[PDB]
RNA sequence: CCCGCUACGGCGUGAGCGUCAAGGUCUGUUGAGUGCAAUCGUAGGACGUCAUUAGUGGCGAACCCGAUACCGAUUACUGCUGCUGUUCCAGC
RNA sequence: GUGGAACAGUGGUAAUUCCUACGAUUAAGAAACCUGUUUACAGAAGGAUCCCCACCUAUGGGCGGGUUAUCAGAUAUUAUCAGGUGGGAAAUU
């Protein structure tokens, strides 16, 4: 059984309605993901830090998965959990986190800033960080922030999905991983496919010969994509909970 | 009771008898 | 010490690329829409011409030195879009890597390749393969009867 | 327990109540597999559940296939039918129901039919969610051979 | 009162006993599916119709869901057969200080009622 | 890319899948180059590439033409004399063994000549051509005697002249040469027993002969070794009253009940040796035993060899009215165990006459089952040779299909006494086993008979009661070990033997199989299960001791386990003390009775134990543990054979209430024997510690028990293990090994009784050797 | 060969038995059992050897991979152990 | 004659160092692979206590009919899992 837990939402501000060629497309790679047998599956939804946060309850989130996802909850035999990246570069126009994590299940960041990392590894309870692997590589990795971090319980994430896009940016990709690889310590790496459309879906067999030659052993990889993919959705399900 | 037997398969038959025995 | 060679079994899937005509939810329905069929010019060499220029453009040429020692592709059919590559134990890796980049053929595009099952011999394959399409039939059979 | 489904449709059940799965049994599931409109059976139907006597329920057997009148050439089925755990009683008052009958050299012509309800329930973690599978028996006895109701898919016996 | 039993009479031929799992109330579920999934790999070299499953007792709901899988699932035919079971008892008649299970043993019997479940290829 | 509809994909894809099998089956069919390699793996000859006769005969012909498409020395005048002298004492040899006479002592004996030998060879045959008196004439052609030895011993057999000095130091078994080219035998005690088959048996003994229901074979057991003595009372003609006596002297009060003189079953238990030599009594564990009756006063006993010995020993000792009979060379049983050994059985011999035993017989012999019949099985019959056969066949009768309990309700009541012990009084006699040899022919005679029936006449012989050697027949069940055992005289044992396996449903077992076999049914084992015992401690302890500390000197350094440098074994690691609990090898009992000693000197001294810091006052459990090495060291200079450590508890129990001076080790310490299961991940192996669960984390351990997960969904037990202290050990394993019939590992452990009654669970915990981790299992009570 | 119908040899069931034949099959396969020939990858701890600039780093080799099992003999390499022979160096 | 160093010949003996964890499936045998969790039973086979109605007797109680709660060793879990993997020559016609 599998945990894929990066598959964004074709969404980006809250001033843009979501056509109806979108909700079919991510219903037909949510069923392509089905398709080669997944068991989890955790949609994620982009925000700006920038942007300003709405004063709301049950409007916080604009994914519905009880209304629109649960006919495919009951007809497929899979899941669906909410969750949210959070791209911080600056400190302004922020510091809300009582909120937002009642609504989502899991809380994830994208730091692009030299400061913004020493931000999201100080004052941010949150359970995954993500590093732009499209773009480049903001300063450099070091263990000091990182070994701080991943011993506290945050993980670091991997997009296997975003290296489908194009050609130039493959070479970045692999630049970008092995830095991770290299300054994660072999221990906190959690792998997610970022997807937006059904023709960039991959099984477990490539994938993980993907991040052995990318630089992670066999065993500390299948041991991720079990134990620790699945300790997170605990780790969010009792934020919410309890 | 273990497939390793020292002092059966050595020392108590008749084809390895003529070999010097396990207590020796 | 023999020719400990491993092959590996690849199916080719077509996703559904279609926004402007709904969809149906089902198990084996979905099966049917991604098991569809392999197009007309789709053959050993074809595949073999592929595999070695995603080789070249995505692993390089010392890495492709590496992999087309004891590379080839010992079985394949166009009905059922399932084949066997041959390869060495050690760069097994590196064939599955390749395996998962394929992004699309010369003549038609739009599919993704499915690395399915790996094993140091062709007989247990085989065996392991015949066995999965029997639960394919199952599902079809199923979702057929009701 | 969340839910309990019978052949992939939602219903409104509880596996701890004996009374309303043994009423949807008797209403629902046997006019699924058998019609009795088309046809001159006079079909007697009785579920069994643990907390039952067997001697009051053999009686009770006893009365069932001698109930519907003889002079009009109807011939007379019993439906006994259970669910999971009680069904082994069941099978005792069927067994001894048959030590009841075959001493007097007559026959009990027979037939079973096996289906199921596939419950949800939380299992050992919250985002694992088990499916479990309860077993129904539906048997069919008399003392007729050939019977005309729709039973293709039974088990003669 | 002490009391122990024995199990039941199986009479089996050459070809009855590679085909014919009897179903144990410790038994797992996934366990039985496999059994019954070889059964039925080695049915063809066996060369017979169908594989028995039978159970007895507490068994005799998880044996019913065997055929419950292969049913539905697996689109396998299935029968389905009630029979009756005799089992002798050791029991102790009372009639020094003696060990326990050295005492006077009688015979008696006593009858389960069971079910066999046949499984076509 | 286009949709297509279901029934051609249905098609297209089983179309593929005969497409693939039939490449299957294609590759297979090129694959193989000869006939040669399609023969089972069991039946696979390596002569066969040489001759044709290995072959079946199906096959040959396939094998002659892939055969024919792949295609009187120096002797010096000495030495060949030396060679003649053989050839001519093997002719006189036949020809006196043939004719008409026995076996002179001086030929047997052959310490002395050859040449007195054909001296005494051609002495013979001149004695019986000149005169009908002074010989010791026998009864038969072939060269069968009656080796009964009466109120003593019997001596060396005298077998056959060739193959004499080869019995000089170690007799035989009947089938010696038999089980010689077919199976791995062991010299052990005077006679050569096996060991294991040559082909790899242990999940095919494990799956014909063991308590899996799929059990579609039969196995046979040589079990001539176990040696068997006849008593009976010679003092009164009535009612036996001392036979009573000295089985209640010889055993305990739990096998001289009166339930097993009206129902005569043979029961097998515990005989422990007595001795009285002044108005005290000495009572030591010594073994198994099997006790039978022949319906008041006549016994036999069989058991171990150098138990029998021992027994022998002490049955001689007080012979003062009851006239003993040993029987090692004219008496020995067969065991046959799994569901189709019946059947066998029953095809293995014919009826001579219509009787109640043989209709009981072939009743149990169709119902293909073990444990459905009652107790008591014990049928006897007069039956023919099976010589007369020499043939795979099967004899069932209609029966109208049907099987059920009221047929065994008639085996309980309807019991044949009088012919059945009668055919006990005929073996138990030296006569009529004397008597049973006077039609005994040779291979030649039943082969002419063979050709007689098929000049005038089928495949028999049939049976003439003037001239047919009618042998005494005896089948019973043996209960715990659940396998049935037959007997029959020595020198008719092989005719039997020879016929059974020729069924192709029936292999052999070896020793190695049967202690398989034991451990398979939660049985026990005299040579390695019973610790407890004098000579079971004796021979485990000393030979596996030297046996591995053999094997491990033996060894380079660095390359094996080393059991000086383990860190992190215990909590609180004591001083002077940094290897494992014990001997690392063979159970050494002595550690585990000091300790429990010391521990019960600590209760008794204080309501509490303390941890750490000519006898130094002990307070804690380093002083015992110097003193337990001190010990070992001692006893490393001079061996230890004044008494015992370990007794059995189960006995001690029921009647003695288990009740137990500067003393440390004087008084022994009782156990009773567990089989444990494991319920945690991993298997046990030989010589493993039995742990207890401290009063401390019990709930974690039924959390455990319950469950315990990683979120993944699977089970979890990489997580910090409690270790409890030194002194929490309560018991050893001997055998540990994968348990195949319960998916899991059983451990034959033996506890101590006090702290069987110590925790209110039965969860123990166990630890291999040379392995730091603890598993949790649940034990239940072995009545053996 | 026993049961029922029919009666010139016949027909239907026993998941019955005996004989004969068939390149239809033999994972009926072994505390490893493949047969276009599996016998794995990684992490941590324990032990041994060798070299260090601060205390760690490297190594656990070589021969060879069966094809039903067993035993004996020969051949390829490492380490230990006893004996023998040779060379070099002294204690008086 | 002795001790140390080196070499050579023969005899005997051993070889994944050992342990621990992990390596996708309701499509229930895909880490490369194999085997295992089948002599079916909770002294629940006329099971035990208990509810209502009618009958007979009275110091206790029993029978008949109907719906039918509780109980079956750690008040629990029916749908998991374990173990092992090339050797002294398997080699040599």
């Amino acid at each position: 059984m599998l945990v894929d837990l990066n598959v964004p939402w074709p969404q980006n501000s809250y001033a843009d309605k979501v056509t109806s060629q979108a909700v079919n497309n991510l219903i037909k790679t949510l069923s392509t993901l089905h398709m080669l047998g997944y068991t989890h599956i955790a949609i994620n939804f982009t925000v700006n830090h920038s942007e300003k946060f709405p004063n709301d309850v049950k409007l916080l989130n604009p994914i519905d998965i009880k209304r629109r996802f649960g006919e495919l909850m009951d007809r497929t035999g899979l899941k669906l959990y909410s969750r949210i990246t959070l791209i911080i570069d600056d400190p302004s126009k922020g510091q809300s986190l009582s909120k937002i994590s009642q609504a989502f299940d899991i809380v994830a960041a994208l730091p692009i800033s030299e400061k913004g990392l020493t931000l999201s590894t100080t004052n941010l309870d949150i359970d995954l960080l993500t590093f732009q692997y499209g773009s480049r590589l903001p300063t450099f990795l070091k263990h000091k922030s990182i070994c701080s971090c991943v011993n506290r319980g945050v993980k670091l994430e991997i997009v296997y999905g975003y290296a489908l896009r194009d050609v130039q940016a493959r070479r970045q990709f692999v630049s970008n991983v092995r830095s991770v690889i290299r300054s994660s310590r072999s221990r906190g790496i959690v792998i997610g496919s970022g997807a937006m459309s059904p023709l960039e879906c991959r099984n477990i067999l490539g994938v993980t010969s993907l991040i052995k030659n990318l630089g992670l052993p066999s065993d500390r990889c299948s041991k991720a994509m079990g134990d620790l993919a699945s300790l997170v959705l605990l780790n969010g399900r009792l934020r919410n909970k309890s | 009771m273990d497939r390793t037997q020292t002092f059966i398969k050595d020392c108590l038959f008749t084809k390895c008898l003529e070999d010097p025995e396990k207590p020796f | 010490v023999r020719l400990k060679s491993r092959y590996i079994l690849f199916e080719i899937i077509f996703p559904p690329t279609d926004t402007n005509v709904e969809e149906s939810v089902s198990k084996a329905d979905i099966l049917l829409s991604h098991h569809r069929a392999s197009p007309a010019d789709v053959s050993i060499k074809s595949i073999l011409q592929e595999i070695r220029r995603s080789l070249s453009l995505n692993l390089g040429d010392y890495g492709s030195a590496k992999c087309n020692s004891l590379l080839q592709l010992k079985y394949f059919s166009n009905k059922t879009s399932t084949g066997i590559i041959r390869c060495h134990r050690e760069d097994c890796d590196l064939v599955i890597m390749a395996l998962m980049l394929m992004s699309k053929i010369g003549d038609v595009d739009g599919l993704i390749v499915n690395p399915v099952k790996v094993s140091g011999t062709i007989k247990k394959i085989e065996q392991f393969a015949m066995r999965r399409n029997s639960k394919i039939l199952n599902i079809i059979k199923c979702s057929q009867s009701s | 327990i969340n839910g309990v489904y019978y052949n992939e449709i939602s219903r409104d059940l509880d596996i701890s109540s004996s009374t309303q799965c043994l009423r949807f049994l008797k209403e629902t599931v046997i006019p699924s597999l058998a019609n009795n409109g088309n046809n001159s059976t006079s079909i007697q139907y009785h579920g069994i559940s643990k907390n039952d006597n067997i001697k009051k329920s053999v009686n009770k057997l006893d009365k069932q296939i001698n109930m519907a009148d003889r002079s009009l050439g109807l011939q007379q089925v019993v439906c006994i039918f259970s669910y999971g755990p009680h069904i082994q009683k069941m099978l005792s008052i069927l067994e001894i129901f048959k030590k009841g009958y075959i001493k007097n050299n007559k026959k009990i012509y027979q037939w079973n039919k096996l289906t199921s309800f596939d419950i949800k329930r939380e299992g050992r973690n919250e985002l694992q969610e088990e499916r479990l599978k309860v077993p129904i028996l539906v048997t069919l006895v008399s003392d007729s051979e050939i019977i005309d109701l729709n039973l293709h898919s039974f088990t003669k016996q | 009162k002490r009391v122990t039993k024995h199990p039941s009479l199986k009479t089996l031929t050459h070809k009855q006993i590679h085909t014919t799992i009897f179903v144990k109330s410790t038994t797992p579920y996934v366990s039985a599916l496999k059994r019954i999934n070889k059964f039925l790999d080695s049915v063809h070299k066996q060369g017979s119709s169908y594989v028995a499953v039978l159970g007895m007792g507490k068994a005799v709901e998880k044996t019913l869901a065997l055929g419950c899988h292969f049913q539905d699932q697996k689109n396998k035919k299935i029968e389905v057969y009630t029979k009756t079971i005799e089992v002798l008892d050791e029991v102790i008649t009372e009639g020094s200080d003696v060990e326990d299970d050295d005492k006077e043993t009688q015979l008696k019997k006593r009858a389960v009622s069971g079910v066999e479940l046949r499984i076509y290829v | 890319g286009s949709k297509l509809n279901v029934d051609q994909f249905i098609s297209s894809r089983q179309f593929e899948v005969k497409q693939l099998q039939l490449a299957m089956h294609n590759s297979k069919a090129a694959s193989s180059t000869r006939i040669f390699q399609a023969l089972p793996r069991k039946l696979r000859r390596r002569t066969a590439s040489h001759n044709v006769r290995r072959i079946p005969k199906r096959m040959r012909n396939r094998a002659l033409r892939e055969m024919r498409k792949s295609d009187a020395h120096g002797l010096n005048a000495k030495q060949l004399y030396k060679a003649r002298m053989s050839i001519k004492l093997l002719r006189l040899a036949s020809k006196s063994t043939s004719m008409k006479l026995s076996m002179p002592p001086e030929v047997t004996s052959s310490n002395c000549h050859v040449r007195q030998k054909i001296k005494t060879l051609k002495r013979m045959i001149k004695e019986s051509s000149t005169a009908n008196p002074n010989i010791k004439l026998l009864n038969n052609r072939m060269g069968s005697y009656d080796c009964t030895g009466v109120n003593e011993l019997a001596p060396i057999p005298k077998g056959r002249v060739k193959y004499t000095k080869r019995q000089k130091h170690f007799a035989w078994l009947p089938t010696h040469i038999w089980n010689a080219k077919r199976s791995h035998m062991m010299k052990r005690w005077g006679y050569q027993m096996v060991w294991a088959p040559t082909q790899k048996c242990f999940k095919l003994t494990h799956r014909l002969g063991g308590d899996t229901c799929s059990s579609d074979g039969a196995l046979c057991m040589d079990s001539s070794y176990i040696g068997t003595i006849i008593v009976k009372d010679k003092s009164n003609d009535s009612e036996g009253d001392f036979l009573k006596s000295i089985i209640g002297k010889l055993t305990a009060e739990r096998a001289n009940l009166r339930k097993y003189r009206e129902g005569q079953v043979l029961f097998q238990g515990l005989i422990y040796s007595f001795n009285e030599e002044n108005g005290e009594d000495s009572t030591k564990p010594l073994g198994p035993c099997d006790v039978f009756w022949v319906q008041k006063d006549t016994a036999i006993i069989r058991l171990h060899p150098s138990i029998y010995t021992q027994v022998f020993n002490i049955l001689l000792q007080h012979k003062e009215k009851l006239t003993v009979q040993d029987c090692r060379y004219s008496l020995a049983s067969v065991t046959l165990k799994g569901a189709k050994a019946l059947e066998s059985l029953a095809s293995c011999l014919r009826s001579t006459e219509y009787s109640k035993s043989f209709e009981q017989f072939k009743m149990v012999s169709m119902i293909t089952d073990h444990n459905a019949l009652p107790q008591r099985c014990t049928f006897a019959f007069e039956a023919i040779d099976p010589r007369h056969l020499a043939a795979p066949k099967k004899l069932n009768d209609s029966q109208r299909k049907t099987v059920n309990s009221d047929d065994i309700l008639s085996l309980h009541e309807n019991y044949p006494q009088d012919e059945i012990n009668a055919v006990f009084n005929e073996l138990c006699d030296p006569e009529s086993r004397t008597q049973s040899y006077n039609n005994q022919n040779t291979l030649k005679e039943i082969s002419a008979r063979r050709y007689k029936l098929l000049t005038a006449t089928k495949t028999t012989v049939p049976f003439k009661e003037s001239d047919d050697p009618s042998i005494p027949l005896v089948i019973i069940r043996r209960l715990k070990t659940r396998d049935w055992i037959v007997v029959l005289p020595w020198f008719w044992l092989l005719p039997l033997w020879h016929l059974l396996n020729r069924i192709p449903r029936m292999y052999h077992i070896g020793l190695r199989q049967f202690q398989q076999i034991q451990y398979e049914n939660k049985q026990l084992y005299f040579p390695d299960d019973y610790p407890f015992t004098q000579l079971g401690y004796i021979e485990n302890s000393f030979y596996k001791k030297e046996a591995s500390k053999t094997k491990w000197d033996r060894k380079p350094m660095g390359k094996r386990i080393n059991f000086e440098k383990i860190k992190d074994i215990h909590n609180t690691k004591l001083p002077a003390y940094s290897g494992e609990i014990g001997d690392f090898f063979s159970s050494d009992w002595r550690f585990l009775q000091i300790l429990r000693n010391g521990i019960d000197y600590l209760q008794r001294n204080d309501k509490t134990l303390e941890l750490m810091d000519g006898v130094r006052d002990i307070n804690c459990v380093n002083d015992v543990l110097e003193f337990c090495k001190d010990y070992e060291a001692k006893t490393k200079a001079m061996s230890l054979s004044i008494e015992e450590n370990i007794p059995v508890a189960l006995c001690k129990n029921r009647k003695c209430q288990f009740r137990t001076s500067f003393s440390l080790t004087f008084f022994p310490r009782c156990i009773i024997a567990v089989s444990c299961t494991l319920l945690e991940r991993g298997h046990p192996k030989d010589n493993a510690r039995i742990y207890q669960v401290p009063e401390k984390d019990l709930e974690h351990w039924l959390q455990l028990a319950k469950g315990v997960y990683r979120p993944n969904g699977r089970k979890d037990h990489d997580l910090k293990i409690p270790l409890p202290e030194v002194h929490d050990l309560i018991g050893f394993i001997t055998s540990g090994t994968y348990h195949l019939n319960c998916g899991n590992g059983m451990g034959i452990g033996f506890i101590d009784h006090h702290a069987a009654i110590r925790q209110p669970t039965r969860y123990v915990l166990i630890r291999n050797v040379g392995t730091n981790t603890y598993r949790l299992g649940e034990w239940s009570k072995i009545s053996v």
